[PDB]
């Protein structure tokens, strides 16, 4: 009977109001001048197409309250019209020059071709006699959308807005936009809420560079200026020097821009998963913006043909949930680029679900393993970033020239591995070290099984010093030496053999110290090579069915001993693992057959980021293309297929 | 080998049961003691009576329209008829019995379209391969019964031997589904899928049959069979003639007359294992776990009466005159409407005790 | 949870089949584990 | 104020007809699990008056968590006691 | 008792109608229900 809480209202202030939406006719008629017939089969770069291609998928899916697909205010109940207004001078003018204005005022009266020679001067835009208006719509559009949000009259907006501006420069424009559009709006939110609206947090992923975006606020502070894309800054448009990643602000902005550079084309999800889990979300927090801008570009879908990329829509929704969460629930959407029209219609049709409050979907691939040149690309970044932030400091080992002359005096450590070696082989093996007397090498240089003089089948394993993994320390700078462990690779094959009594053979060649190629390496091989096959293959009587286990390099040993004699009537394989290594072409001079015996007896397996593929000559001799990358996940990997080419291959 | 599992009915099949004695129990008597005529009279009553027994949703004179067959949970199903949760039960037991190396195989016999229809809609999503034997399948499955080109010129192409050990088998066990019907117009189509075991959902396959004897002639073994034995029915008459040690139309009367003065059955049996004796099946063998009941011992029994709620105040007419097919089908509508409304607003009211 | 998390796994196998628990109370989940140890459908998780 | 002014006065065709919203979350409300008969576990005390400091494992526990969401417009349940009409964010579950 | 009654009184019904989606009651809510099933 007690009465103990009386009923109140709820407590929350996100969710019983509704996405606000800008949306208008006006801003289709802003369009290109017939030149060739060359346009009639090219993506036309910035389309009026886009807004009602997105406008007519929204309808489908009953979040908006529209049958016909015509601008009304009862928008349904998801969503909220916010109605625009062409912009005064004055908030165009808080970011560009006076010159700028005029070339746009003078613009609106020109003539037709007058306006064709405009098209064709520009930095990749185009004029239009219905260019003014539909230039001051978007910047006006942004201000009542972002007035919207930060006064709360709607949770969160969206805008399906062109001309884009995110190219657009303070001097004059240039990359298909008229007026800059995230900088006015900025700008004029800055200077009409400075107590509230404090710090802002621009984001870009459209694929080309923000350049005007990043001019605008280079200089500022209160605007975390990021923009991620692909540089590739000989071609890439803009091809500008603003686009490096090592633009990271000058003056009182410095550490408050940040670009991301892509290395090269045909990203996914992974790459973006990973990215945005590691270096967005600290400075964020950091930084803590009173409101985040979103400066929204689908040139880069799945199925788009300009970006080249295979990104997903999930994702799409997934980076909006995180920018969501790092705001305090303020978010303003405006679009930039796009040029497929039913990947930006799916792209913007899961972001405005994400918006209006639906979780994010599980992306359709959460194993891709991205390519390594953004890892590094990223690490360079890092470094910029925690010698001005502190968040990327003690966390990463950064926190913000070795020697030449004690050189002479340096840890052999060939000898010491290949002794250790050695000795764990001898010990469990009992592998013969053979002498190769008239060559000044180590004596731990091969190591023979016992009674080689007669064992018909003999493997013969070419391979380098092996592979060591070592446990760098994360707290501070440098690498722990006694954390580390030798990465025997050919080892698998020496049990194996030994399995199926064969002549094992164990070959080491030690690594040229300070050498960028092991040529001397490679001279030596042959050398070994044959000499070996001279001085002591020739004189065991029993022989047959040699095969040969290259690992990385030293094939040239191979190669030669292949073209400079004939010894394939005993051997009937040979296999090499590259890797990533350069190709040994086959140089035969006994005769021609050989070659093509060569190629045809003969596994190679390189890698996929290797240098080809991106078709090779049969004097390589039948190489082919892996899926993984490392020596030791391919040979673990296709150790089997290999058993079963050298089986295959012998009775 | 035969086999017997002793089921009752639930709630609601008691309740359209005394409403099929409300809509027959007059003109029965009068059966024992071009609208329709008796013969048909008491025939439909036998099989209405049976339908009930099986999942009482198929006494619609309808075909389910086979979209919302599987479009509903199981237990929406199992809901209906108290046969369908020991029928479940028994399927879990076997599925997450401790399975050596056995791909066991079982038959399934229903007696008309409609439960085979329901059949699929509920082991649909389970671990089995199911096979309808008879047309019309309900979302039939491909289950089918057991008994590098990157050069040019050069030929190598090891894919082959590749793809072997990349590629893997399904495990499901072997579940088939027909009707007698079928069983008895066609004959061996149980010769062929080698079963250990024949649950006949139906309690009346007439066991020795060609399609039937042929496979336990084939059978060094005795293949047991097992039959779905409802306490008192008008099955369980002639059940009880033949377990122990026209003409068609006296049966079905004695049996229907039988099952009406045993409808208030006090004694029921219930303890039954299920890994325990899907095991003893499976090893073909006579255990103790089926329960050996066997029958039950014989104006008092034409009287319907509903279950009777908190304030709720129902009865019945008893249609004590003649019947029509489509009287018959407004009569037992709105007796159905009548007791909808009567279990509706008759629970409406209870929540207040509670709360305060 | 482990009668909950069985009765789950068990009496729903055409809808659900991986879960994760998570344990953020202090104390070790103790005879949650030992009831999914040998488990792999489930990934269970503590903090404590 | 513009001239771009796309007039066209004629009843134009319903393109998209009007759908029932596809979201497979949030028309639902939240379950809930209160009940008050877990609230009998409660210790003996056995050594002396030890009422300052008792068990940890209380039954008083519950109440506090379901009072708290009451006093923010949550649970329209005005004596704390876990009935139907709730509200409208959450929904109770019976427990047996 | 009367969710069992209602349940079977609402569906495919009996021979007359003087009586006689959102939200996904009958078990079609879309996390791994169809692509569960077999499919060939
Ligand atoms: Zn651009
Ligand atoms: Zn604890």
């Amino acid at each position: 009977r007690q009465v103990i809480v009386p009923v109140c209202m709820p407590k929350i202030h996100y969710s019983p109001l509704k996405t606000g939406l800008c949306y208008d006719v006006r801003m289709r008629y802003h369009a290109k001048i017939f030149t060739s017939y060359f346009e009639y089969i090219d993506p036309h770069p910035e389309d009026p197409r886009r807004i009602y291609r997105i406008y007519k998928i929204l309808a489908e899916n009953g979040l908006i309250n529209d049958p016909t697909l015509s601008g009304v205010d009862d928008l349904g109940d998801l969503m909220l019209k916010i109605p625009v207004r062409a912009a005064t001078s004055e908030e165009i003018l808080e970011v560009h020059t006076k010159e700028h204005l005029e070339f746009i005022e003078s613009t609106e009266k020109m003539s037709r071709e007058e306006l064709l020679k405009e098209t064709e001067k520009g930095d990749s835009v185009y004029f239009n006699n219905d260019s003014y208006a539909s230039a001051r719509l978007p910047c006006g559009g942004a201000i009542e959308a972002c007035k919207a949000v930060v006064e709360g009259r709607v949770k969160n907006s969206l805008a399906v807005v062109r001309p884009p501006g995110h190219h657009a420069e303070p001097q004059a424009a240039g990359g298909f936009c008229l007026f800059s559009n995230v900088a006015v709006a900025a700008k004029n939110i800055l200077k009409n809420y400075p107590e509230s609206v404090r710090r802002i947090m621009i984001l870009d992923w459209d694929i080309h560079h923000g350049n005007g975006t990043q001019k605008s606020f280079y200089q500022d502070d209160q605007v975390l200026y990021v923009s991620l894309h692909r540089f590739e800054m000989g071609k890439y448009y803009p091809g500008t020097i603003q686009g490096q990643y090592d633009q990271t602000g000058e003056g009182k902005g410095e550490g408050f821009n940040c670009n991301i550079t892509w290395p090269v084309g045909g990203v996914g999800d992974a790459e973006y998963m990973w990215a945005f889990e590691q270096v967005v979300m600290p400075m964020g927090r950091e930084f803590k913006p009173d409101l985040v801008i979103i400066s929204s570009g689908f040139d880069a879908a799945d199925g788009d043909t300009i970006g080249q990329c295979h990104v997903t829509p999930s994702c799409y929704g997934h980076m909006t949930h995180m920018l969501k969460s790092l705001a305090r629930g303020n978010l303003c959407v405006v679009l930039e680029g796009g040029y497929n029209l039913d990947a930006i219609a799916r792209s913007a049709l899961s972001v405005a679900k994400v918006l209006i409050g639906e979780p994010p979907d599980e992306l359709p691939d959460p194993l891709s393993d991205p390519k390594p040149e953004v890892i590094e690309m990223i690490d360079k970044v890092i470094r910029l970033q925690s010698k001005y932030w502190n968040c990327f400091r003690r966390r990463h080992a950064n926190s913000g020239p070795i020697n030449d002359s004690i050189i002479s005096k340096n840890f052999p450590l060939q000898k010491a591995i290949r002794q250790q070696q050695q000795h764990y082989l001898s010990d469990e093996f009992n592998f013969v070290t053979l002498p190769l007397v008239s060559m000044d090498l180590p004596d731990n240089t091969v190591l023979c099984t016992p009674n080689i003089s007669e064992s018909n089948t003999i493997i013969i394993v070419v391979h380098d010093t092996s592979d060591i993994w070592a446990k760098r320390n994360v707290i501070s700078g440098t690498i722990d030496l006694s954390s580390s462990v030798i990465i025997d690779n050919s080892l698998d094959f020496i049990k194996w053999g030994l399995d199926r009594k064969y002549g094992i053979i164990d070959v080491n060649i030690p690594l040229t110290l300070f050498e960028p190629d092991n040529y001397s390496g490679m001279i030596t091989s042959q050398e070994v090579l044959i000499y070996l096959w001279d001085n002591y293959i020739k004189y065991f009587p029993s022989v047959a069915k040699i095969a040969f286990i290259g690992i990385g390099d030293s094939y040239s040993g191979i190669v030669h001993l292949l073209g400079h004699r004939d010894t394939r009537a005993v051997t009937k394989t040979v296999i090499n693992f590259l890797g990533d290594k350069q190709l040994k072409p086959l140089v035969p001079l006994v005769d021609e057959t050989l070659s093509e015996w060569y190629f045809k007896n003969s596994l190679i397996f390189s890698n996929n980021s290797h240098q080809c593929w991106k078709k090779p000559r049969k004097k390589f001799g039948r190489v082919l293309r892996c899926d993984t990358d490392g020596l030791n996940n391919i040979i673990e990997e296709r150790f089997e297929e290999a058993t079963d080419f050298i089986l295959d291959s012998f009775e | 080998k035969v086999y017997y599992l002793p089921v009752t009915l639930t709630q609601f099949q008691k309740d359209l049961s005394e409403i099929l004695i409300s809509l027959h129990a007059k003109s029965f008597k009068a059966s024992i003691i071009p609208t329709l005529s008796q013969r048909q009279l008491t025939y439909i009553f036998d099989s209405n009576i049976r339908a009930i027994a099986n999942h009482p949703s198929l006494l619609v004179d309808h075909y389910m329209p086979r979209q919302l067959l599987r479009m509903e949970p199981t237990e929406s199903s199992i809901a209906g008829s108290h046969k369908f949760q020991v029928l479940n039960q028994l399927i879990n037991s076997i599925c997450f019995r401790d399975r050596p190396n056995e791909v066991i195989k079982c038959a399934i016999i229903a007696h008309s379209i409609k439960e085979l229809d329901l059949l699929e809609g509920l082991i649909l999503g389970k671990k089995f391969r199911t096979k309808r034997l008879s047309g019309t399948s309900l979302y039939n499955e491909k289950h089918k019964f057991p008994n590098y080109t990157g050069y040019s010129k050069d030929d190598y192409d090891y894919s082959v031997k590749r793809n072997l050990k990349k590629r893997k088998i399904n495990t499901d066990d072997w579940l088939f589904l027909a009707t007698t019907k079928h069983l008895k117009h066609d004959q061996y189509l149980l010769a062929n899928y080698d079963i250990d075991m024949i649950i006949s959902f139906d309690p009346m396959l007439e066991v020795e049959l060609p399609a039937l004897q042929v496979l336990r002639n084939n059978a060094n073994k005795d293949i047991p069979i097992i039959k779905l034995l409802v306490q008192n029915s008008p099955d369980h008459y002639l059940l009880d003639s033949e377990i122990k040690n026209s003409q068609e139309y006296e049966e079905i009367k004695s049996s229907l007359l039988y099952f009406l003065q045993a409808r208030n059955a006090p004694v029921n049996n219930c303890e039954i294992d299920y890994i325990k004796l899907v095991k003893c099946c499976l090893e073909g063998k006579d255990c103790n776990n089926i329960l050996p009941v066997l029958d039950l011992i014989t104006s008092g029994f034409w009287q319907p009466q509903l279950t009777k709620l908190q304030y709720s105040s129902t009865e019945l007419p008893l249609w004590d005159g003649p019947l029509d097919i489509k009287t018959y089908q407004t009569e037992l509508m709105h007796r159905a409407v009548i007791r909808l409304r009567d279990i509706q607003d008759e629970y409406a009211k209870g929540t207040v005790p509670l709360y305060e | 949870v482990a009668v909950a998390a069985k009765n789950i796994l068990k009496n729903y196998p055409e809808s659900v089949r991986r879960i994760m628990i998570l344990d953020w109370d202090i104390h070790h989940g103790n005879g949650t584990q030992k009831s999914f140890y040998q488990d792999d459908q489930v990934l269970y998780v503590s903090l404590h | 104020e513009n001239s771009l002014s796309t007039t066209s006065k004629s009843k134009r065709q319903v393109i998209v007809p009007v759908c029932m919203p596809k979201i497979h979350y949030s028309p639902l409300k939240t379950g809930l699990c209160y009940d008050v008969r877990m609230r009998y576990h409660a210790k003996i005390f056995t050594s002396y008056f030890e009422y300052i400091d008792p068990h940890p494992e209380d039954p008083r526990r519950i109440y506090r968590i379901y009072k708290i969401l009451a006093e923010n417009g949550l649970i329209n349940d005005p004596t704390l006691s876990g009935v139907d009409d709730l509200g409208d964010l959450m929904l109770k579950i019976p427990v047996r | 008792s009367m969710k069992s009654l209602e349940n079977e009184v609402n569906g495919p019904l009996t021979k007359f109608s003087t009586e006689s989606q959102n939200d996904f009651q009958s078990l079609k809510a879309r996390n791994k229900f169809l692509k569960n099933y077999i499919t060939l």
